[PDB]
């Protein structure tokens, strides 16, 4: 019934007999998807400057590696920002508090977020019975997957780009600790001398 | 040391202050404190008396020895301030003894 | 199919049962008529087996109970760190170990307690600690208090998480019986994840944090001036400079060129001469090996794939002629009885804590450990105790299994049956061997006292006159020091200086030196072995006849915990298994007490002291070998002479130890009232007192009752132990600190 | 109806009948209805004292930040005391008498609806009536008689009053935790933040607080 | 890297142990040959 | 919370909330009036 089912569970997690807590079918399909959606943001978001900068669109300052942005101060922090990294992290917490807890309240109560006023948006945030796939004019402006078949296939398309982008992030990290360079400088140096620029070296 | 010299206690050949326990040079050593106790002990005892009796008539009294009726106890607590005046009057009245 | 099985929301989480004491039993739930109620509800608070017959509910209770325990322990660990950060001398102690006394407690200024804040060094006034945290901290590479604060806050969070975990796994998602029975999986995960990955990741801490920071400190450079342990990670230039093989990175690892890692992964042994502790490099390699061993070991048992052993198969295989059917039936027992498991586990934990004491005695693993005699005596005595207790507990629960769980009809087992069928021979032989041992150990001391009193020293058991040499022990010592040459070539020095030579000393004090073994040592060991055999006699007799004997054939029906079966049969006082545990505790206390006395006298006389012009002055001047051969020698040269510092501890920082010295005697003696008497007297006393109450209308509804016979015994043994142990506690610490 | 934690339904003991009732008692404090009748007055008075106090700082502080005459709220007690003739112990004791009187009478209206109503005072009968736990009204407490005007007009103010109450209580404690973390006045804390808001936050000096 | 006495012996011990079959057998007898081989190289 | 308060009014809890009170009281009085052998 879940999309991305190619039958891969050595560890009997999704087995619904005597389930409890966070080892719940409804729950994990959710995680994987939200995981997928974030992972694809990170994958395309980590590289883009290193690429676009090298491409010569982005100035000399901005064109940094992913771990040199000021997330991990000791690996490098940026300067040229609207503010310091901590006056940001607060603007983050308030926002992600709102926009993650709301999303939790659709999971917890389907109908909720539809009733209690929220600057006109309460009309929007009704849900879709299914949690992972809310839609409505906010989160599906183009009304794509107009049929049940075309939707199920788009749900197939989503999870696979995701799972790939999650491994890609497991990539960029495990890669950055051993190399100490960004996964686009690793790629171009690997085009130049495939056997010299390698794990084994 | 200065505040025992001002108090005027009797110090022996030892160099330590000994105490006087009968009559009036050294009343405050024992004679005053003594009443202090018999009061506060009598206070505690008579509050405890008025609690156990006040429960006694209520189907199962044993529950009130454990899940103590706090707002009963805290009313008896203050009532137990004037206890010798009640304790005497109760010895008079003849409700004090079985 | 080993898999996650859980019940959803089995118990609602309102305070409806808090407000009802004794909810857990139908008997107590009715309320108190007598005061005995009060005791009973605390006695049986954790006794889940009598509450319910359901193995599921019990199983859910037991670990949630364990999550609660772990929460408490974290909170405890949190405590020590915080105080070590907030109320301590550690930074002062991280700059002149030799001349600062470790302190991590301050008293408030009221009621003269101020005097307890003693002259401990580093410009700080306080209580000298003997827990040994300061050395842990140096071993872990801790340099500043801030770090201790941060560790403390982490422990508090972990406490919260464990408490959450325990509520969760009972009130939201309680695992199913099936779950708890996945023994093979439990064993594998505990061996490989917990121990294996534990010592592996630790070894990570040791190789990346401990080893570098330690070398710079031992070099002598000011701790404030020492680089921070994350910069060791991102600047490996500092690590390359300290040990060269880092230049090659993790390449030598994969290429199997491990010999290049001989910089920080050694096998030298002995002590670090500048600190009197084991090499951290030896320890790092120790944990590295151990991690691999445990990791591969944790892949023995069958789980969700064909591969792996089955416990039941290995058990059912192992049978022979003399035993009949052998191990058969044991798996089923040890997958259905918590008691049996508890019994096993307590025996081996306990044994472990004692071996930990010794191995920590002989091989000080922390910096400036060996030379902090207070810490060393405290730790060895402590760990020797808790072991003691745990072993007796093993016996207790073994018997509880024997009474409550054993059912031959349903869960048969023959090993057990054959043991039961010849118990009489076992107990009779243990009896014999114990009288033997008693005579040929105590008897030797009495003989010595008599010969010494009658003016015949040439007839005594002593190195001078009689020789009873520990020839074996001396052989093994011989083999141990010569081992680095022949049987362990790659090892540079000995494991310990108490076997080898090379007397290593720090700050003018003796860290460690060869321990001579003579007649006196021959004596005390055989006393021990006597004491252990007696304790085993009591406890084994307790467990084997828990169910039935010639006197009481139906003892099994009467319970584990019960006083007697009357004055009949001539009199049947203390027949129960509990009573065996009862008496077992006294002999255990006896045995353990001679061990630690042995330890303390041994250490002050033959080992510890100051180091002068090419020579050694021991604390008690090697009197042991000549004095410990008579009871009078203990009485005078140990007890009488050593108690000096405790008895005059008044007016000082150590006065609390004098107070506790007296208080512990008080409480010890106080136990004797309960132990020597019986509740018949007490109940009549109580009758008269109750009269007096009723006369004044002050009688309680909860009818005042004397303690049960069993409770009298429990209170007795408890106060006896607490008194005894606390007295020895005040003794040693005031002694060794002063 | 609107709630504190949208989606999560409000607890039974809250009706939507009381002013500023947003289904918020996550700790089950005000469950037993008497013990909540008690808290609806604590909250009101707390908020009324807090409002007077916040209005009390917010005007002195601009008065000090408009002309160099008025003192900062922190060091503005001694400035009142030292400069002027008066002593501390007596004020503190005078206060306790008047506030003692004022409270001890409100004290015996919580337990007894219309107690002080009996005229047992200065013949003032009708002014010390009950009315509604938290709003006493009459010619003294509600001189203009918004209390005795209209049903809706008064209901809306209960709403206004508790909210302002709760905002002033927040506001006040900021004043108190802002002097603490930065050692300055609340229109120096406000001027510094308007000129360079991205940098002059807590992030600078004001820690987790 | 594909050359020295380190690797020559490792590949020989794996193919020797495997010769003595679903998914569970390969990862086992593969870890046997590697469980074997490592001691030969750290040895010789 | 009728239930939670009954628990807080249990014997062992009251005893402790009572003893920390009459302990403090006696520590407190020994602070501002230190070291008495009279009054
Ligand atoms: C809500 C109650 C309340 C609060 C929070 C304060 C808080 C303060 N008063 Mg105020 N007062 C309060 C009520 C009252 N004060 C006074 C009379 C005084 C005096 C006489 C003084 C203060 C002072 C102070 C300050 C003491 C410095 C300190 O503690 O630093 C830590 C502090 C900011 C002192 C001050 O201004 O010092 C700077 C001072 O001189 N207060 C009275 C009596 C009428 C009050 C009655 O409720
Ligand atoms: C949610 C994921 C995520 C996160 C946390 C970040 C975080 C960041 N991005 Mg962004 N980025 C993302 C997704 C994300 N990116 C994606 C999906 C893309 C593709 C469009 C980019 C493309 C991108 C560019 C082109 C640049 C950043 C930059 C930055 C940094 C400064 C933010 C800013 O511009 O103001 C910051 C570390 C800027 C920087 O300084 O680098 C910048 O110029 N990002
Ligand atoms: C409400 C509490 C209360 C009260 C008012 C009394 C009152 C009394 N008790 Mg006490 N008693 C109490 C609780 C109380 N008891 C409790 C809780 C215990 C158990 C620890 C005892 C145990 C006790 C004993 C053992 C004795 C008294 C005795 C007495 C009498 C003499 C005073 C004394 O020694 O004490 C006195 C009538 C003595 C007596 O009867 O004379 C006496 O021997 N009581
Ligand atoms: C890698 C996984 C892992 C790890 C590291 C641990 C670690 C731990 N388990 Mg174990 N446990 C595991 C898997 C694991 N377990 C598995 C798979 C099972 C079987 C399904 C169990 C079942 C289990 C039980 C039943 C209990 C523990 C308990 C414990 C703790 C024992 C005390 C100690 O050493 O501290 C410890 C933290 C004890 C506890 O929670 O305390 C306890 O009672 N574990
Ligand atoms: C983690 C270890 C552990 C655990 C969980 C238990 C658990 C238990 N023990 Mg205990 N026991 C232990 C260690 C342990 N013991 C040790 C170390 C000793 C040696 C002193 C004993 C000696 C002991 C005795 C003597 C008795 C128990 C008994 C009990 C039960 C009642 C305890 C209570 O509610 O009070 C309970 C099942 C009682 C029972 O009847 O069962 C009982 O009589 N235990
Ligand atoms: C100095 C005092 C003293 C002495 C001389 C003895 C002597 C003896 N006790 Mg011990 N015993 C003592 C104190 C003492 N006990 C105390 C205080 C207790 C109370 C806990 C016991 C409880 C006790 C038990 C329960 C047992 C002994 C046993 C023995 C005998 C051991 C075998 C042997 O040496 O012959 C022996 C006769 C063991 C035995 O029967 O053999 C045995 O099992 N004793
Ligand atoms: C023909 C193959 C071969 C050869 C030449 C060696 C040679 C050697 N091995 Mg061995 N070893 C082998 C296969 C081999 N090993 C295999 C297959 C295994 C895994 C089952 C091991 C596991 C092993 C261990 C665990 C250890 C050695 C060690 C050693 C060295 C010292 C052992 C000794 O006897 O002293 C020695 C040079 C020891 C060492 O490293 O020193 C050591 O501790 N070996
Ligand atoms: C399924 C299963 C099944 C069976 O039964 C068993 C097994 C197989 C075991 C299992 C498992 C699997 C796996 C492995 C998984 C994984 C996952 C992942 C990795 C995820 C990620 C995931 C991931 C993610 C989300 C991520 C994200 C990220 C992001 C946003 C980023 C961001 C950023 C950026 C841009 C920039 C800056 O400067 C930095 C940062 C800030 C950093
Ligand atoms: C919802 C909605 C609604 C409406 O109606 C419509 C619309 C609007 C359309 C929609 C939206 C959408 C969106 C937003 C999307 C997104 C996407 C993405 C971003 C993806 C990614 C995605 C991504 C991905 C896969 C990624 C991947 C990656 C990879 C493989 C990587 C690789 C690598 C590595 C590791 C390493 C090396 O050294 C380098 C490289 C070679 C580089
Ligand atoms: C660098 C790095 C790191 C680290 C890591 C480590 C260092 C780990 C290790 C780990 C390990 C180190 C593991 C191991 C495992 C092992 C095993 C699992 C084994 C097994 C074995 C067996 C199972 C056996 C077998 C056999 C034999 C030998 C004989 C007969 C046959 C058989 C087959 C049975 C991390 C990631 C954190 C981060 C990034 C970087
Ligand atoms: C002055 C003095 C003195 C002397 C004293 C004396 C000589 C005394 C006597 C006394 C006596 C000869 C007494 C008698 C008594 C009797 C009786 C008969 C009692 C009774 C009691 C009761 C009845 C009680 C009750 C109660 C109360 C009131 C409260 C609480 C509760 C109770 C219930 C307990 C001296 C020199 C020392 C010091 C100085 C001062």
């Amino acid at each position: 019934s879940l999309p991305g089912d190619f039958g891969f569970d050595p560890l009997g997690l999704l087995d619904p007999v005597n389930s409890g807590g966070f080892i719940e079918p409804k729950w994990l399909q959710y995680s994987e998807v939200i995981h997928a959606r974030w992972a694809m943001l990170g994958a395309a978001g980590c590289i883009a400057p290193e690429v676009l900068g090298a491409a010569g669109l982005i100035p000399d300052a901005t064109n940094i590696k992913w771990f040199e942005s000021g997330v991990i101060p000791p690996a490098g922090s940026y300067n040229g920002y609207w503010a310091d990294p901590y006056t940001i992290f607060f603007v983050e917490i308030v926002a992600m508090q709102f926009a993650e807890l709301r999303r939790l309240q659709d999971f917890r109560y389907p109908g909720s977020m539809g009733q209690q006023y929220f600057l006109g948006l309460e009309a929007i945030f009704k849900g879709s019975g299914d949690a992972a796939y809310p839609g409505g004019p906010f989160f599906n402006l183009f009304n794509l997957g107009k049929t049940e078949a075309a939707m199920k296939e788009l749900k197939l398309k989503e999870i696979k780009n995701g799972r790939l982008a999650m491994l890609a992030m497991l990539g960029y990290g495990a890669q950055a600790v051993m190399t100490g360079k960004g996964p686009f400088q690793n790629l171009v140096e690997h085009l130049a001398d495939p056997v010299n620029n390698n794990i084994l070296t | 040391f200065a505040n025992y010299a001002k108090a005027g206690l009797l110090c022996g050949n030892d160099g330590l202050p000994h105490l006087i326990a009968d009559p009036y040079g050294h009343a405050g050593e024992v004679f005053i404190p003594t009443f202090g106790f018999l009061y506060v002990a009598g206070y505690i005892g008579y509050v405890g008396r008025q609690y156990l009796i006040a429960v006694k008539g209520e189907a199962k009294p044993t529950d009130k020895e454990i899940i103590i009726d706090v707002p009963l106890a805290t009313k008896l607590a203050w009532q137990g301030a004037g206890w010798p005046l009640a304790a005497v009057q109760e010895l008079q009245r003849g409700t004090l003894l079985e | 199919k080993v898999k996650i099985a859980v019940d959803r929301n089995p118990v609602e989480t309102s305070f409806e049962k808090w407000a009802k004491p004794g909810h857990f039993s139908r008997t107590l739930s009715k309320g108190p008529n007598t005061t005995t109620w009060i005791w009973n509800l605390h006695a049986d608070a954790h006794d889940f087996d009598s509450h319910t017959s359901d193995l599921e509910e019990i199983s859910r209770k037991v670990f949630s109970a364990h999550f609660g325990q772990l929460g408490i322990i974290f909170i405890w660990l949190s405590g020590m760190y915080f105080h070590g950060a907030r109320f301590s001398n550690y930074e002062a102690w991280l700059s002149d170990p030799t001349h600062i006394k470790p302190s991590a407690q301050v008293v408030w200024p009221i009621v003269g307690q101020e005097i307890l804040n003693g002259d401990v060094g580093g410009g700080f006034q306080g209580i000298q600690i003997t827990s040994g945290f300061f050395q842990l901290w140096r071993a872990s590479g801790i340099t500043s208090e801030l770090q201790l604060y941060t560790t403390a806050i982490g422990g508090l969070v972990m406490a919260a998480a464990m408490f959450f975990a325990g509520w969760f796994h009972y009130h939201k998602a309680a695992p199913k019986l099936e779950w708890f029975q996945n023994v093979e999986s439990m064993l594998n995960h505990h061996l490989g994840g917990l121990l294996g990955l534990g010592s592996l990741a630790w070894a990570g801490h040791q190789i990346h944090v401990s080893l570098p920071v330690n070398k710079l400190l031992d070099a002598g450079v000011d701790p404030k001036e020492i680089p921070l342990p994350h910069d060791l990670l991102l600047n490996r230039a500092i690590m390359a400079d300290l040990y060269p093989s880092f230049a090659k990175g993790i390449a030598p690892f994969f290429t199997l060129n491990w010999s290049e890692y001989s910089d920080f992964l050694t096998f030298k042994g002995g002590l670090n001469p500048v600190t009197g502790g084991l090499w951290l490099s030896d320890t790092a390699h120790h944990h590295v090996a151990i991690a691999v061993l445990f990791l591969v070991a944790g892949h023995m048992y069958r789980t969700n794939w064909g591969i792996g052993h089955s416990m039941k198969e290995i058990l059912e295989a192992h049978r022979g002629p003399f035993t009949g059917e052998g191990h058969v039936g044991l798996y089923e027992i040890l997958t259905t009885s918590w008691h049996a498991q508890l019994a096993i586990n307590l025996a081996l934990f306990g044994s472990l804590s004692i071996i930990v004491a010794h191995h920590m005695y002989a091989m000080p693993p922390y910096p400036y450990l060996a030379t902090d005699y207070g810490t060393q005596l405290s730790l060895f005595t402590h760990h020797t105790w808790i072991g003691g207790f745990c072993i007796v507990g093993a016996g207790a629960h073994a018997a509880i299994f024997m009474v409550r769980d054993y059912d031959p009809t349903n869960n048969y087992n023959n090993l057990l049956d054959r043991v039961i069928r010849h118990r009489d021979a076992i107990i009779s032989h243990l009896n014999w061997v114990c009288i033997f041992l008693g005579f040929h150990s105590f008897g030797l001391y009495i003989h010595n006292d008599t010969m010494s009193a009658l003016g015949r020293p040439q007839d005594m058991f002593s190195d001078t006159a009689i020789q009873l040499q520990p020839v074996f022990a001396q052989w093994i010592q011989n083999t141990h020091f010569l081992a680095p040459q022949l049987t362990a070539p790659n090892a540079l020095a000995a494991t310990s200086l108490t076997w080898g030579g090379d007397l290593v000393a720090v700050g003018g004090k003796v860290a460690m030196m060869p321990i001579s073994l003579g007649t006196s040592d021959f004596m005390v060991h055989h006393i021990h072995a006597f004491t252990i055999h007696v304790t085993v006699l009591i406890l084994l007799k307790g467990v084997l006849f828990a169910r039935s004997s010639r006197l009481i054939p139906d003892k099994a029906n009467l319970g584990f915990r019960f006083p007697c079966d009357g004055p009949g049969r001539g009199g049947t006082c203390q027949v129960s298994a509990w009573d065996h545990v009862f008496l077992g505790l006294f002999w255990m206390y006896n045995s353990l007490s001679i061990v630690i006395f042995h330890f303390s006298w041994k250490m002050q006389s033959d080992v510890w002291g100051t180091v002068t012009a090419s020579g050694v002055s021991h604390i008690t001047g090697g009197n042991f070998a000549q004095s410990a051969n008579t009871i009078n020698g203990w009485l005078r040269d140990f007890l009488w002479a050593q108690s000096s510092q405790v008895i005059q501890s008044y007016g000082s920082a150590l006065s609390a130890y004098g107070l506790i010295f007296l208080g512990a005697h008080f409480v010890w003696a106080f136990s004797l009232m309960f132990l020597f008497s019986g509740r018949g007297y007490w109940q009549e006393l109580i009758e008269s007192i109750v009269w007096a109450h009723n006369k004044l209308k002050v009688a309680p509804a909860i009818q005042p009752r004397a303690l049960s016979i069993t409770q009298g015994r429990a209170v007795g043994v408890a106060h006896y132990l607490l008194g005894g142990i606390a007295t020895t506690w005040s003794f040693f610490l005031a002694r060794i600190i002063s | 109806r609107p709630v504190w934690f949208p989606g999560n339904p409000p607890p039974a003991h809250l009706d939507g009948s009381l002013a500023g009732d947003y289904g918020f008692d996550p700790l089950f404090l005000g469950q037993e209805p008497q013990t909540l009748k008690w808290y609806v007055q604590a909250e009101l008075v707390h908020g009324r004292f807090a409002m007077l106090g916040a209005a009390g700082i917010i005007l002195t502080s601009i008065g000090a930040k408009v002309g160099l005459g008025f003192p900062e709220w922190y060091d503005a007690g001694k400035v009142v005391v030292e400069k002027n003739n008066i002593d501390f112990p007596t004020l503190m004791v005078i206060q306790f008498y008047l506030m003692g009187w004022a409270e001890t009478k409100r004290w015996y209206d919580f337990k007894n609806p219309g107690s002080q109503a009996d005229g047992s005072f200065l013949g003032f009968t009708e002014e010390f009536k009950g009315l509604e736990n938290g709003y006493p009204g009459g010619r003294f407490f509600d001189p203009m008689g918004l209390s005795r005007g209209d049903a809706a007009k008064y209901q809306e103010y209960k709403q206004k009053e508790v909210k302002n109450g709760r905002l002033a209580m927040i506001a006040c404690l900021g004043f108190a935790a802002q002097y603490a973390a930065t050692g300055k006045g609340p229109l120096d804390n406000l001027a510094d933040h308007l000129a360079d808001p991205n940098h002059v936050n807590f992030a600078t000096n004001g820690v987790s607080n | 890297f594909i050359g020295s006495s380190t690797n020559l012996i490792m590949v020989a011990s794996t193919t020797a142990t495997l010769a003595a079959f679903t998914i569970v057998d390969v990862l086992a007898m593969g870890a046997a040959g590697h469980g074997l081989g490592v001691g030969i190289v750290l040895g010789l | 919370m009728k239930d939670f308060t009954t628990y807080l009014s249990t014997a062992p809890v009251i005893a402790t909330i009572w003893f920390t009170f009459t302990a403090g009281l006696l520590i407190e009085i020994n602070r501002y009036f230190p070291d008495p052998l009279v009054f």
